[PDB]
C-alpha cells in the first residue's frame, strides 16, 4: 500500500485505546451471527445455536481476541502487512479453505464495531484509513490463493 | 426473512433517524464519498464539500426513501418501483455500490447508537438494507 | 424478472440437459472441484475421482432439482424450501459457492451448445441460476 | 502467480487458435448485455438499447477486439502480468473508476465464451488454467486501488 502520516496516525492513535478483547469478541460474534454460514468453520466451538448463545460462547470470544491481536500486528508494522500475514494466509487458504470474500466481510464488521466504540474519533477520514487497513489485511490473507 | 423482532428493532432505531434525516443521510453519503471515492463519479453535478446544500438535501431524500421502505417492508418491490427504474435505467448504478452505501449507513448508525447497536440490531439492518438493495437493482435481472 | 422469452430459451436448452442429467451434472461438479478446489471440502465423504459413482449420482440430483426449478419458476422459494433449509442449516454452504457452481454449469452449457449458447441464452440462464441461488441461500437472511 | 508447464501449455496452445476479433466482440457484448450497469462506461458508443443493438454495435465489437488483444499480452508474458497491466490499472481505476468486481465478471464471461468456441479442448483442466489467467489479469488491474 502507500501510507500517509495522517493515515498512520488515525490507525495508531485509535488502536492504542482499543479494548482488543472486547472488540475482538464483538467482531467474531457478529461475523457468526450476521453471516451464519461462517459458523461452518467453528464446529469445535460448542453451542452457536442462537445470537445469545454465540455472544456467551467463551471460545468465540477468546478466538476473537486472538484475531484482533493479529490485526494489531498489522497496525504495528503498516509497511510489511503482506509479509506479516503470509503464514496465516497459508492456514486460512491451504488448511481451512475459507473463501477470501469472508475476509472482507470480517473487515467490514470491524469497521462497524470501531464506530460503535469511538463515535467522536471515528470520523469519515478515520474510517477511510481503517478501511484501507482491513482491506490490506484481507488482501494479504487472500494471496495464499492468487 | 425479516422477523417481527427484526422489524421492532429496526423501528426503534429508525424513529431516532427520522428526527435528523438530513444529518444522518448526509453523513452516510459523505462517508461513502470519502471512504470509497469511486462513488463520487455518480455525482459530478454535486458540490461534494462537507455539508453542501446538495449533499444535505439528497441525504434527506435517501433517508426518506428508506423510511418509506420501513413502512411498506412487506411490499418493497412495488413501493420502490420508481426508484429501482431510476437507479438501473437512468443512473446505471453498479450493484456493488448499494452494498457500499448500506455499509456506510450502518457505520453512521453504529456511531450514533454506540452500545445500542447490538449484533441483533446489526442483523436486522443488514437484512433490511440488503432487501432494499436487491430491489433497487432488480431491474438488472 | 424472467421474461416469457427467457423461459422459452431456457426450456429449449433444458430438454437437451434432461436427456443426460448425469453427464451434465457430473461435468458441472467436476469443473467446480477442479477449478475451485476449495469447494471439494464440502464433499469429504465423496470419492472425487473423475466419473465416480457418487459424483454422477449427485450430478443427476443437482440437475433434477434445477429441472424442478424450471417447472415451478414462478414459485421458486416454496419449491426449493427443503433444499434451502438443507444448504443453509445442515451444509452451511457459503453463498459465494452457489455462484461458482452456477458459473460452472454455464460453462458446461456453453461447451455443449457451442454456437447456440448466445448472449440471450446466457442472460436467461444467468437470471435463472441467480434466482435459484438466492433461494438456496435465503435462510441466511 | 506460479505457472506450471502444463498450465502454460493449456493457455498458449488454445490462444493460438483464438479468433481475437470474434471472441473479443462476444465477450464485451455479453458484458454489456448480461451485466447492464456496465453500459454506464460506454456512453460514447452509440445505441446499446437492446441485446441485438449491442451485438451489432461496431464500436463495442472493435473495443472487444482491443480488450482481448490485451489479454493476449498476458498470455505472451505469463510471468510478468502485474507489470504488463500497471498502465491499464491506472486507466481503469484512477481515470474511469470502474469497480474491480467488474474485472472478475468480464473474466468469467471470457471463460464461458472460450467454452462455446472450443468444446473438445476446453476441459476442466484447461478451464482451471484459463481461470487462473483471467483472475491474474483482474488482480493486476485492481492493484491501482490497493
Ligand atoms: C481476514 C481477517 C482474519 C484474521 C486477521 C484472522 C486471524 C486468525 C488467526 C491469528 C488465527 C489463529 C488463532 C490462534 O492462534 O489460535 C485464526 C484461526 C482461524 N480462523 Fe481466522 N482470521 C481472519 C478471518 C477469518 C475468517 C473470515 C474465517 C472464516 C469465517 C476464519 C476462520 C478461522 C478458523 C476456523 C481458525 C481456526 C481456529 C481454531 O480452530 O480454533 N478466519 N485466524
Ligand atoms: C440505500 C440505497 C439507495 C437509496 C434508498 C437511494 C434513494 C434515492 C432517491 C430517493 C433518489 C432521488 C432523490 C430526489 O428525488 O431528489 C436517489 C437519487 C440518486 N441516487 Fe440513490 N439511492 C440509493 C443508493 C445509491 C447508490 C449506491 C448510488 C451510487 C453511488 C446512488 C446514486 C444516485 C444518484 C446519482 C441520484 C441522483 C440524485 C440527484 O441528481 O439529486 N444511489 N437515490
Ligand atoms: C445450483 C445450486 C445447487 C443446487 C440446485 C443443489 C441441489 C442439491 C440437492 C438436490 C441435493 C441433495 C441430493 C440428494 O438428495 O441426494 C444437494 C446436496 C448437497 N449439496 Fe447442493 N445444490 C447446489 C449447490 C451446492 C453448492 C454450491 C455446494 C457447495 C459447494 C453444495 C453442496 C452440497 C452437499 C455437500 C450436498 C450433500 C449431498 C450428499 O451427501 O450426497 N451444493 N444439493
Ligand atoms: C479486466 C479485463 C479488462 C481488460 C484487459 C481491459 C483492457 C482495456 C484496454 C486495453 C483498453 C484501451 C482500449 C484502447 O486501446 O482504445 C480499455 C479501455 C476501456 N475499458 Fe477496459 N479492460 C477490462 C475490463 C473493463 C471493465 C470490466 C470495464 C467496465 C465495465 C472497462 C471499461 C473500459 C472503458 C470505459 C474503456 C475506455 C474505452 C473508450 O472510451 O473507448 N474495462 N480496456
Amino acid at each position: 500500500v502507500h501510507w500517509t502520516s495522517e493515515e498512520k496516525q488515525y490507525i495508531t492513535s485509535l488502536w492504542a485505546k482499543v479494548n482488543v478483547g472486547e472488540v475482538g469478541g464483538e467482531a467474531l460474534a457478529r461475523l457468526l451471527i450476521v453471516y451464519p454460514w461462517t459458523q461452518r468453520f467453528f464446529a469445535s466451538f460448542g453451542n452457536l445455536s442462537s445470537a445469545n448463545a454465540i455472544l456467551h460462547n467463551a471460545k468465540v470470544l477468546a478466538h476473537g481476541q486472538k484475531v484482533l491481536t493479529s490485526f494489531g500486528e498489522a497496525v504495528k508494522n503498516l509497511d510489511n502487512i503482506k509479509k506479516t500475514f503470509a503464514q496465516l494466509s497459508e492456514l486460512h487458504c491451504e488448511k481451512l479453505h475459507v473463501d477470501p470474500e469472508n475476509f472482507k466481510l470480517l473487515g467490514n464488521i470491524l469497521i462497524i464495531v470501531l464506530a460503535t466504540h469511538f463515535p467522536k474519533e471515528f470520523t469519515p477520514a478515520s474510517q477511510a484509513a481503517w478501511t484501507k487497513l482491513v482491506n490490506a489485511v484481507a488482501h494479504a490473507l487472500a494471496l495464499g490463493y492468487h | 426473512m425479516l422477523t417481527e423482532d427484526d422489524k421492532q428493532l429496526i423501528q426503534h432505531v429508525w424513529e431516532k433517524v427520522l428526527e435528523h434525516q438530513e444529518d444522518f443521510g448526509a453523513e452516510a453519503l459523505e462517508r461513502m464519498f470519502i471512504v470509497y471515492p469511486s462513488t463520487k463519479t455518480y455525482f459530478p453535478h454535486f458540490d461534494l464539500h462537507h455539508d453542501s446544500e446538495q449533499i444535505r438535501h439528497h441525504g434527506k431524500k435517501v433517508v426518506g426513501a428508506l423510511g418509506d421502505a420501513v413502512k411498506h417492508i412487506d411490499n418493497l418491490s412495488a413501493t420502490l418501483s420508481e426508484l429501482s427504474n431510476l437507479h438501473a435505467y437512468n443512473l446505471r448504478v453498479d450493484p456493488v455500490n448499494f452494498k457500499l452505501l448500506s455499509h456506510c449507513f450502518q457505520v453512521v448508525l453504529g456511531a450514533h447508537l454506540g452500545r445500542e447497536y447490538t449484533p441483533q440490531v446489526q442483523v436486522a439492518y443488514d437484512k433490511f438494507l440488503a432487501a432494499v438493495s436487491a430491489v433497487l437493482a432488480e431491474k438488472y435481472r
